[PDB]
């Protein structure tokens, strides 16, 4: 029933004032059902009947489908969120079960109407206050407001976990080595104890937790092994992601959607590559709970792919901190990277795949890195230590690469995988230019307002070229232009660009990009064999740079 | 331990929040330190453990002065401080003592502990609030919010001034050429002496604080003399290869936008052509004219150029090979205070994160002394790639501003 803690002191956002939202009438047997709800509620203390003084107002709604036979009562606080104080959410995302350590006894306790147990600062409570509209409508409405936590209202989850905290924290000092995690109604408890032993324990904590107003159902995942907590089932030597099941329908209401996006926000946190960034831009763009909503073309791809995604089955086993951690990275589509974190051979903690924008330009060996620092990362929320490395580079083309790149990077213990889809460098541009080979005083230019410019260059041996391009920008002519000097050349080459943007893009040792154009030069500077890209200040008269600019640029 | 203080009134600066910064992972041996460290902050009633209804928070890790000692807790009130009014007029120091980096000798001191003394405003500590990490996220993050003044505020050496003035004003009395700073939570204590005999009077400011309450860990030295500036330097290859000629009036073009007292002219007209890099042009003496000229106003102090105490200082550094790196201090662009070249990184210092994060400590430990304030960084690294690492070498009491960049050919131009 209602908790006997101290309540936590909730404060509306500075200068807002309560929610004063206007309810809407339902069928009379939803609301009958809804007055048959709310007595049930009453009669527990859960709410409390309220006079004609109380000037807020949320507005109330009734679910369709049954979930464990149940037709319940829905509020929707959106406006009490907006104004709810800001709380501070306190964790670095969602326990990971291949942190977990394999622990003799376990059980996974419910938190049978968690929310509802835990009570409300008495003084927000009248910001909580909604009505039951009445069926004889010559009858006025039947106001409430709640006492304990609402289900979807913003500090709920925050102080729940809050109050649960200091409600275990006598039980944890007591027993140290216990291990007791809480997230949401989920209770997971194990230990290194024998069954007899370990029940007591557990009905020790039942017990406690009784004192306290919360109940733990006979519902309790009494060790039968397959255990359901948070969405992943607990096998007693492995894991198993539950599957998520997306909601396919062609009536989506606000509500539906607002469902939707939780359900996608919790698998987020399992499975990666999850959006909601579309269908979340649909409960900005429209009110009512019940009035429908239809995908645009965007967020019925985010749904086709989210959906893509979770049909993926993870899985993996249990730590054991008395093993190294290593962490295995490969390379695949063109910037596709998966790895897997094992401690024995062959047996996966986790797995996952590493993919993203390292620009617009983008160098391989560069992704590489981007993958290691993510991986760390994971690894210390985690396990709270970074992994040994396995990476697919040898240990010279690294070495080569942090030599010559003028950022500063760095990539932690690793060891050298002999393996397919090895990470290198195409192509290594020169140092000091070479002797003979020809050498192209590449320039190129365009108008802002006509979109329409030239690229070409003036050779060390006379040639001259000169192209006419349609649709460029002042600076991607200077990048065509680099390419004429590459492809009307030998296998070594010595341009000359008066181009800052182009030099910076080159220089890096890019092996893929999303500028075509800076695609084409990728593949001419491998096949290439002694390439010396230089840079020399503009509008001067240096070189051929001076000549080549003329015929480049408009009115002289 | 705390006085019977009425505490000074402390207020955000108007219209900004407190900090809601976000706690970065940290590893297994962090975390039981500062669980440690939190404990018994917390017996001796200086910090206070905190519900969710308190929305703000700061970065906590913990580093390790120097090697293989005690983990020292360090919060990362940079945002806290950006946010919090800037004081009257009782600074976190006094107008800056000029004389501090012209001094055989710097001792730097940790007086955090000072802090620790003095209650803070009951409104303010909401704003101070932070976060333990749990392994896993397996127990909700320990939150906690400070009762007493902060070791990283920016508050805490304002409020407490009256009281290291008065503790410091024996100290000063008895040794007037011994000039003493504080920065934050440092004491920076130059004195003219002999490393030796100046590691007694040191020690003699150790145990007079200690006398007078300040636990003070049982010293880093600089010696401000031996600083000096890296110019910018011309070839010995001068008026070569063509391609040699095109690197000089590359370089030559940009200092420009420095020093305008080179000219490009006698060496561009070497250029003109569109004749080969591997060819060795003619070293004219027109040309030999201009380069002796260029040669010249480079070995030559900048005009114009000045300290604004108004102004932030902002520091580039540029990676420059095998473990050296070079930097430069200034206020507007062009206008320079200090350039130098910081270079000691081989084998196992050969780490580039490593390197930049010592570099990036020693140009904030030269502001402090040359200037009394810290750069912002420009940082020649990927965000992603910085803050993976950085608490992993960081020893100091303070966290400067960075920004990430993109280096160009500046290298090229600076070394």
């Amino acid at each position: 029933p209602i908790s006997p803690i101290e309540t936590v002191p909730v404060k509306l956002k500075p200068g807002m004032d309560g929610p004063k939202v206007k309810q809407w009438p339902l069928t009379e047997e939803k609301i009958k059902a809804l007055v048959e709800i709310c007595t049930e509620m009453e009669k527990e203390g859960k709410i409390s009947k309220i006079g004609p003084e109380n000037p807020y107002n949320t507005p109330v709604f009734a679910i369709k489908k049954k979930d464990s036979t149940k037709w319940r009562k829905l509020v929707d606080f959106r406006e009490l969120n907006k104004r709810t104080q800001d709380f501070w959410e306190v964790q670095l995302g969602i326990p990971h079960p291949a942190g977990l350590k394999k622990k003799k006894s376990v059980t996974v306790l419910d938190v049978g109407d968690a929310y509802f147990s835990v009570p409300l600062d008495e003084d927000f409570r009248k910001y909580t206050a909604f009505t039951i509209p009445s069926i004889n409508n010559e009858t006025p409405g039947i106001r409430y407001q709640y006492n304990v936590l609402p289900q979807g209202w913003k500090g709920s989850p925050a102080i729940f976990q809050s109050s649960m905290t200091k409600i275990l924290e006598p039980f944890k000092k007591q027993n140290p080595d216990i291990v007791i995690y809480q997230y949401m109604d989920d209770l997971y408890v194990g230990s290194d104890l024998e069954i007899g032993q370990h029940r007591t324990k557990i009905e020790e904590l039942r017990q406690h937790l009784l004192r306290w107003g919360l109940t733990t159902p006979d519902k309790k995942h009494q060790k039968e092994p397959p255990f359901l907590w948070m969405g992943y089932e607990l096998h007693p030597d492995k894991w198993t992601v539950q599957p998520i099941v997306l909601p396919e329908k062609d009536s989506w209401t606000v509500n539906d959607i607002q469902k939707l996006v939780g359900k996608l926000n919790w698998a987020s946190q399992i499975y990666p590559g999850i959006k909601v960034r579309q269908l979340s831009k649909l409960l900005r763009g429209t009110k009512a709970l019940t009035e429908v909503i239809p995908l645009t073309e965007e967020a019925e791809l985010e749904l086709a792919e989210n959906r893509e995604i979770l049909k993926e089955p993870v899985h993996g086993v249990y730590y054991d901190p008395s093993k190294d951690l290593i962490a295995e990275i490969q390379k695949q589509g063109q910037g596709q990277w998966t790895y897997q974190i094992y401690q024995e051979p062959f047996k996966n903690l986790k797995t996952g795949k590493y993919a993203r924008m390292r620009g617009a330009h983008t160098n391989d060996v560069k992704q590489l890195t981007e993958a290691v620092q993510k991986i760390t990362t994971e690894s210390i929320v985690i396990w709270g230590k970074t992994p040994k490395f396995k990476l697919p580079i040898q240990k010279e083309t690294w070495e080569t690469w942090w030599t010559e790149y003028w950022q500063a990077t760095w990539i932690p213990e690793w060891e050298f995988v002999n393996t397919p889809p090895l990470v290198k460098l195409w192509y290594q541009l020169e140092k000091e230019p070479i002797v003979g080979a020809e050498t192209f005083y590449v320039d190129g230019a365009a108008n802002r307002e006509t979109k329409l410019g030239k690229a070409g260059y003036v050779t060390n041996k006379g040639r001259q070229k000169v192209v006419p391009l349609t649709n460029t920008t002042n600076q991607k002519t200077e990048l065509q232009a680099i390419y004429l000097a590459l492809q009307d050349s030998g296998l070594e080459v010595n341009i000359v660009t008066d181009s800052q943007y182009a030099l910076g893009i080159i220089q890096a040792q890019p092996d893929k990009s999303e500028s075509e154009l800076v695609n084409q030069i990728i593949e001419q500077l491998i096949k290439k064999e002694k390439v010396y890209l230089a840079w020399v200040p503009a509008h001067k008269g240096i070189g051929g740079n001076e000549q080549v600019d003329k015929l480049v640029s408009a009115g002289i | 331990p705390i006085s019977p203080i009425e505490t000074v009134p402390v207020k955000l600066k108007p219209g900004m929040d407190g900090p809601k910064v976000k706690q970065w992972p940290l590893t297994e041996e962090k975390i039981k330190a500062l669980v440690e460290i939190c404990t018994e902050m917390e017996k001796e009633g200086k910090i206070s453990k905190i519900g969710p209804e308190n929305p703000y928070n700061t970065p906590v890790f913990a580093i390790k002065k120097k090697d293989s000692t005690k983990w020292r807790k360090l919060v990362d009130f940079r945002e806290l401080n950006k946010r919090t009014q800037d004081f009257w007029e009782v600074q976190l120091g006094i107008p800056h003592p000029a004389g501090l980096k012209k001094k055989k000798s710097v001792t730097v001191l940790d007086v955090g502990d000072a802090y620790f003394s003095v209650p803070l405003d009951e409104d303010f500590r909401k704003y101070t609030a932070f976060t333990i990490p749990s392994i896993n996220n397996e127990t909700p993050g320990i939150r906690y919010q400070y009762n007493v003044l902060p070791q990283g505020w920016k508050g805490s050496p304002a409020i407490f001034q009256s009281s290291m003035t008065k503790i410091l004003e024996p100290f000063k009395k008895q040794n007037p050429d011994i000039v003493i700073y504080q920065y934050m939570d440092d004491l920076y204590v130059g004195s003219d002496l002999e490393i030796g005999q100046h590691r007694t009077k040191i020690e003699e400011l150790r145990q007079h604080l200690l006398r007078w309450g300040l636990t003070t860990p049982d010293g880093y030295e600089l010696h401000p003399d031996k600083w000096t500036v890296q110019p910018i330097v011309l070839p010995e290859k001068d008026s070569w290869t063509v391609n040699d000629i095109q690197k000089l009036v590359g370089k030559l073009n940009w200092a420009s936008q420095i020093y305008p007292g080179i000219k490009v002219r006698q060496l561009s007209k070497l250029l003109r052509g569109t004749k080969a890099l591997t060819e060795v042009i003619p070293l004219t003496e027109e040309a030999e004219l201009e380069l002796a000229e260029n040669r010249e106003i480079l070995k030559e102090p900048v005009h114009g150029v000045y300290y604004d105490p108004s102004k932030d200082l902002i520091a580039e550094i540029q990676k420059q090979g095998q473990g050296q790196w070079t930097y430069q201090i200034y206020q507007e662009p062009f206008k320079n205070l200090k350039t130098g070249k910081y270079a000691r990184m081989r084998g196992a210092h050969t780490n580039d994160v490593k390197q930049l994060t010592e570099a990036v400590q020693k140009i904030t430990t030269e502001s402090i002394v040359i200037w009394g304030k810290t750069p912002k960084f420009k940082l020649p690294i990927q965000k992603e790639t910085w803050e993976t690492w950085w608490t992993e070498y960081w020893q100091a009491t303070w966290i400067p501003e960075w920004e990430f960049v993109n280096t160009p050919p500046l290298v090229k131009l600076w070394y």
